[PDB]
RNA sequence: AUUCCGUCAACGGACGAGAUCCAAGCUGCCCAGUAGGUGCCGGGAUUGCAGUCCCUCCGGCGGGGAUUUUUUCCCCAACGGUGGUCGUCAUCCUUCUUUUUACAGGCCCCUUCUCUGCGGGAUUCCUUGCUUUUCGCGCAAGGUGAGAUUUUGGGCAACAGCAGGUCUGUGAUGCUCCUCAAUGUUCUGGGCGACACGCGCACUACAAUGUCAGUGAGAACAAGAGU
RNA sequence: CGAGUAUUGCAAUUAUUGGUCGCGCAACGAGGAAUGUCUCGUAGGCGCAGCUCAUCAAACUGUGCCGAUUACGUCCCUGCC
């Protein structure tokens, strides 16, 4: 189902990575891993 | 000393203890049931009509070992996998009415006890009787050695 | 505190091999057995692994072997990997008990004989089941190339 | 004395920062009546994120994965509460959650 | 297996109660027969009448047949339950039925035309010739290739 | 039957272009009509194996050079 | 005390009934096969596995649905048992022999140039032979039991049965022959 | 088959005479064949085409609880037999 | 390629060059040596250096190996 | 291996390649515990009597018998030790008790498997094998060897390059459109999911190698209570 | 696929999903010319995490359980320096 997410970075349903209370676009997520602490695992 | 339920093959033993509940006419089916689906997973269901005894045998098998085994555990020991169709090859469903029956019945049989009113753990008597049974079956085999040692 | 016909003394080892882990105890008292899942091994009945683990005693004679009890308990699939684990622990049990409860020449022979027919007392079958390859979602292979 | 099992639990965004934390407080608290049974560390929890990258439209629809493991250190003390509170006067950094609990 | 030498119990292949019954069978699917649709083994009804592998379909005793014929049409008279009952709310009896035979055919025609008749996409989708889902519906129809084809020109 | 048993004595190396063949020097065990041994033949094998190993030589005097 | 085959056969009271093949085959006397052990990627390693282990893998695969190495060994023990009661032979005295017969000693080599397919005489390696042999024996066995329930319990036994005879009546010996014939054909 | 397809590019297999049935010859034959081989297996019964290795094997068990053939593994399923002495 | 990289070879060399003589032909102490006479980064690299240091000495031990002296 | 030797109109440098880093396998603590790890800690019994227990089975020293009488065999004493007919290198029960509310051994207790932090460790180190060059940078096989190969899987990764793709993120946006009788926005309702067909992946079946009924003391890895 | 019950959702009515019992012999007996990937506790099978997620994956990204030919070369083919 695709109309209730409204990306909190971006208002978006599309482009937003749905993961763990986050609501950022895929790009936005790619931008953010450092301040958060995610480093490549694979 | 010897061989208890911890030491004995139900392949002879449940097949006999099943009979301990049969042969003796102690508990059998509940009013609500006697037809038996395998469980939500299958129609084809118990070729052995003794399933409920077998069940009881097995719920009993559980209860001494995993003292305090709740309702939800019985669903899990129930197991199985499902070929749904042109679809996944994934694990199956355990029918609880009868599960709950089995629980009701072995405690009425006083082989099960509702430990802490919950998860079942054995009656003392059960397991002495089990060990007793174990010995009786054990010795006379249709295999190799020792009815003639 | 027990005392078993006035007993004296234990040692403990584990076996893991792949996911699977078994833990083992060696100790002495007043006759001969060695027990699996609560009961003597000449008497324990999964043939499957049992028959896999005995052979040094069983082909040749058990007197060199069934010299002590080892009481053993299990958790681990890797069912086999568990078997190989058990033996390894067993081997470990033998020697540790022996360093203390015998001397070298028997400790060394026991080991030697063991190593000589060893199923991996000191090694790992290092994995079981591999980190995927994402993209393909696999281990070496690959979503088809559909070419064109 | 009437000890308190104090659990000071330290979970941290890296193992790094927290060990520094852990140690120093304990050193500080200890000296002397603070009495501790050695630090046990509960499972490092891991957070995984794989993303569909690229807006290939055309070109490879290939995807990339960032992770954050989160490290848990626990030390228990059978110690005085006021003393605990006396030493507990550290403002401490971030990336290191430190919880202190008094069960028994 | 037995050491029985018998030819009249090696039996076959008989059409009874407007069904077919083959020889052999662990016993079940001989009893399963007649379709159009569920006709009415229930597995259970027949298994409940006292039939088994100990006769197979192949043993083919007349006695048995009579007993089946008897159990099947009042299944829950035999307490053989009603909670399954291939039909359970008709709509003209509004009820229950262990439906049998050609009356299921009859039932099929009547109900399918009306069910189909008041129309809607969903309705037509099972009706004209589709699997009643699959999103991408054309792909289904695989090698039956000709769902039916339609033009009003 | 002509087993003539010659021991692969040397693995000479891999020729061909499939990685499949290997040229091998074989030293006969006994060769019918001569002092046993000390009769050398080169046969060319198929993979799996090594020197020292025992081929049951079928076309025995037919020694093999080029695998092209 | 050289281990005895399933409890019930001595091997050191058997030997390889071949004049050349004999070495390569590994053949430690046993009671059971398979265990862990990386041979694979180097030509040498393959050797240490004795004959029966190769058998232990060898009976099956399925598009999806296999891995069951486990099985193969129990049934096989049973076919061999029967075979012993069938031929009176020790299954070592059956396999060794079967091997000794089913193993082709010359085969034809493809030496292709630019896609053109020529072939030459290549003399089959004793190792290659073992490889071949095993592969062969089971292939035929597998052949019958298969499709319309010719029964793996019936077929395998029947194959090896024919292999120690070296019977024509075995897809194995059919191929073994074909290949020696075919190499002699190629030239 | 009733199936229109259900058969490949090369594979071909012919019929057996083994069945569910009860037959004078079968039963009687079974009595005379179950001694006959030195090793008796359910499979050989199947192979002598009268009754398959399945229920024929039961024929063997129910001749071997009559001792006619000697049940070898010390258990069931992949038991086998030899003719009795 | 069990080619001792340039950096490596240079280093294994260099340590005898600045830190004359001593050592072993044993890797083990030469290893410890690698740790001890440099302030290097990865272990591997020290060990590798070491392996060669053992090596270079081992043939220095039998000569003033091509390009090398004391 | 753009890895090195070496040769050598370069010489010298640089970033790539090395290399690094995460993850990976071995680790009597070499790191510190567990009141979410493992252990003698309780109190009481030992399940076809042919067994725990005993010892010609053997042998030394012997005797009888049989015997091809040669340590030929049987029986047999003492001795010793094997041997002996299932089991007591110890097996079981009862869990000891017992809990003001779903708990019901013991514990002086004992650190060892347990998380996870420190930190090891391989070097083609060595042997042997290519006497290569005279020297060689190297290379194989074998060894120690948990662990031998640019050890493991990754991660990282040069430089140009590709109007790819990128208006389907973008609160990056040219130029270029509508802006409300807009294609804004909401709302509603629909659609993209419609089946002659042509494909691309996948998935499943076709099956005894199986299917069915039941029975098996099989753990990964990893989730979850927002303001 | 047919009544039949439970659940999602404001809404399923382009059947949300389950459930149930009947119920099938569709195709489909393993697939041509072609053809896709792949050389270690691993192929590969086999299964399970984890999220998309109101509700729903054969996807996604992992986890496991089980468990192997010869290749180890060759440089042909087909391709890169």
């Amino acid at each position: 189902g695709k109309g209730s997410r409204h990306c909190v970075i971006c208002s978006n349903q599309k482009a937003v990575i749905r993961k763990y209370e986050l609501n950022v676009c895929r790009q936005c997520f790619r931008e953010n891993a450092a301040n958060i602490g995610f480093s490549k695992l694979r | 000393k010897g061989a208890t339920l911890r030491d004995v093959h139900p392949w002879r033993w449940v097949k006999i203890c099943s009979q301990h509940f049969k042969q003796e006419g102690k508990m059998m089916v509940p009013n609500c049931a006697e037809i038996v689906k395998t469980s939500h997973g299958r129609e084809r269901a118990p070729q052995n009509p003794d399933w409920y005894y077998i069940r009881c045998a097995a719920v009993l098998r559980a209860v001494y070992l995993r003292p305090g085994v709740g309702y939800g555990g019985l669903s899990k020991r129930f197991s199985s996998k499902k070929n749904r169709g042109s679809r996944p090859e994934i694990t199956t469903r355990a029918s609880k009415g009868l599960l709950h029956w089995c629980c009701k019945s072995l405690t009425k049989l006083e082989l099960l006890e509702k430990c802490k009113g919950a998860g079942h753990r054995v009656t003392k008597l059960g397991r002495k009787v089990a060990d007793t049974i174990a010995f009786k079956i054990a010795l006379r085999k249709m295999g190799a050695e020792t009815k003639a040692k | 505190s027990g005392e078993k016909t006035h007993t004296l003394k234990q040692v403990q080892t584990f076996g893991k091999k792949k996911t699977a882990i078994a833990v083992a105890t060696v100790t002495k008292a007043p006759q001969c057995n060695i027990r699996i899942n609560g009961v003597p091994i000449s008497q324990i009945l999964p043939e499957t692994l049992r028959a896999k683990i005995m052979e040094a005693v069983k082909v040749v004679g058990a007197r060199y072997f069934s010299r002590l009890r080892v009481d053993v308990r299990v958790r681990g699939s890797g069912q086999v990997a568990q078997a190989y684990a058990v033996r390894q622990a067993i081997a470990k049990g033998i020697i540790a008990y022996y360093q203390k409860y015998h001397n070298e020449i028997e400790k060394a022979a026991l080991k030697d004989k063991y190593l000589e027919y060893d199923k991996f007392l000191l090694i790992a079958d290092p994995r079981r089941c591999e980190p995927k390859k994402w993209g393909r979602h696999s281990a070496r292979t690959r979503f088809t190339k559909s070419y064109r | 004395q009437e000890t308190q099992r104090v659990l000071v639990k330290m979970t941290s965004r890296n193992a790094k920062a927290v060990e520094n934390v852990m140690t120093e407080l304990l050193l500080h608290a200890r000296n002397e009546k603070v009495v501790l049974r050695g630090p046990v560390r509960l499972p490092t929890r891991t957070l995984k994120v794989t993303t569909r990258k690229t807006p290939c439209g055309n070109g490879t629809n290939t995807w990339d994965t960032y992770e954050l493991k989160i490290y848990k250190r626990l030390v228990e003390l059978r110690a005085p509460t006021e003393l605990v509170k006396k030493i507990t006067s550290f403002p401490i950094d971030a990336g290191v959650d430190v919880a202190i609990t008094i069960p028994h | 297996m037995s050491l029985t030498l018998q030819s009249e119990s090696f039996q076959h292949i008989v059409r009874l109660l407007n069904t077919n019954v083959e020889g052999k069978r662990k016993v079940p699917f001989a009893l399963r027969m007649v379709k159009g649709i569920g006709i009415r083994f229930a597995y259970m009804v027949c298994k409940k009448a006292g039939v088994d592998v100990e006769r197979r379909a192949g043993t083919l005793s007349p006695e048995e047949l009579e007993k089946i014929s008897e159990v099947i049409a009042d299944p829950a008279k035999f307490k053989i339950p009603e909670w399954f009952l291939n039909r359970q709310r008709d709509p003209k009896t509004g009820k229950t039925e262990h439906l049998t035979s050609s009356m299921v055919d009859t039932r099929l025609r009547e109900d399918l035309e009306r069910l189909r008749k008041i129309r809607a996409h969903r309705g037509v989708r099972h009706a004209y010739g589709l699997r009643v889902r699959g999103q991408h519906t054309c792909t289904s129809g695989r090698r039956g290739k000709t769902v039916g084809v339609s033009r009003t020109k | 039957d002509q087993a003539q048993v010659g021991v692969i004595i040397k693995v000479l190396g891999r020729t061909g272009s499939r990685g499949n063949v290997t040229q091998v020097r074989v030293r006969l065990m006994a060769e019918e009509g001569s002092p046993e041994a000390n009769r050398t033949i080169v046969r060319n094998v198929k993979g799996p194996c090594k020197e020292g190993d025992m081929l049951s030589l079928m076309e025995t005097e037919r020694e093999a050079r080029r695998l092209r | 005390k050289a281990p005895k085959l399933f409890n019930k056969w001595s091997y050191e009271n058997l030997q390889t009934t071949e004049i050349a093949l004999n070495d390569y085959i590994t053949r430690t006397p046993t009671y059971v096969p398979h265990s862990a052990g990386r041979w694979q990627k180097k030509r040498f390693r393959k050797a240490r596995i004795p004959i029966v282990e190769r058998l232990t893998n060898g009976l099956m695969f399925k598009g999806r649905g296999n891995g069951k190495k486990l099985q193969a060994v129990r049934l096989v023990r049973h076919t061999l048992e029967i075979i012993h009661l069938l031929t009176d032979q020790n299954p070592i005295q059956v396999v060794i022999d079967a091997v000794s017969k089913g193993a082709p000693r010359e085969d034809s080599t493809r030496v292709g140039a630019g896609g053109v397919v020529r072939r030459q005489a290549v003399d089959v390696s004793p190792m290659r032979r073992v490889n071949e042999a095993i592969y062969l024996m089971c292939k035929g066995a597998r052949e019958a039991a298969f499709r319309n329930l010719k029964t793996l319990p019936e077929c395998l036994a029947d194959e090896i049965v024919n292999a120690s005879k070296g019977s024509s009546n075995s897809y194995a010996i059919k191929k073994k022959d074909e290949v020696e014939r075919v190499a002699k054909a190629n030239r | 088959k009733k199936a229109a397809k259900k058969w490949s590019k090369g594979r071909t297999r012919e019929a057996l005479q083994n069945a569910v049935m009860f037959d004078k010859e079968t039963m009687d034959k079974l009595m005379k064949e179950v001694p006959k081989y030195k090793v008796i297996t359910p499979s050989i019964i199947s192979d002598r085409l009268k009754i398959s290795v399945a229920l024929a094997g039961k024929g063997l068990q129910h001749l071997c609880r009559q001792g006619l053939i000697r049940l070898v593994s010390c258990s069931s399923k992949f038991r086998v037999y030899t003719r009795a002495a | 390629g069990k080619i001792r990289t340039k950096t490596v070879k240079r280093a294994s060399k260099q340590i005898v060059e600045k830190y004359f003589s001593k050592l072993n032909k044993d890797f083990y102490q030469n290893k410890r040596i690698v740790m001890d006479v440099t302030i290097a980064r990865s272990k591997k690299l020290k060990n590798k250096i070491a392996g060669y240091a053992t090596h270079i000495m081992k043939r220095l031990a039998r000569g003033p190996v091509r390009g090398i002296s004391l």
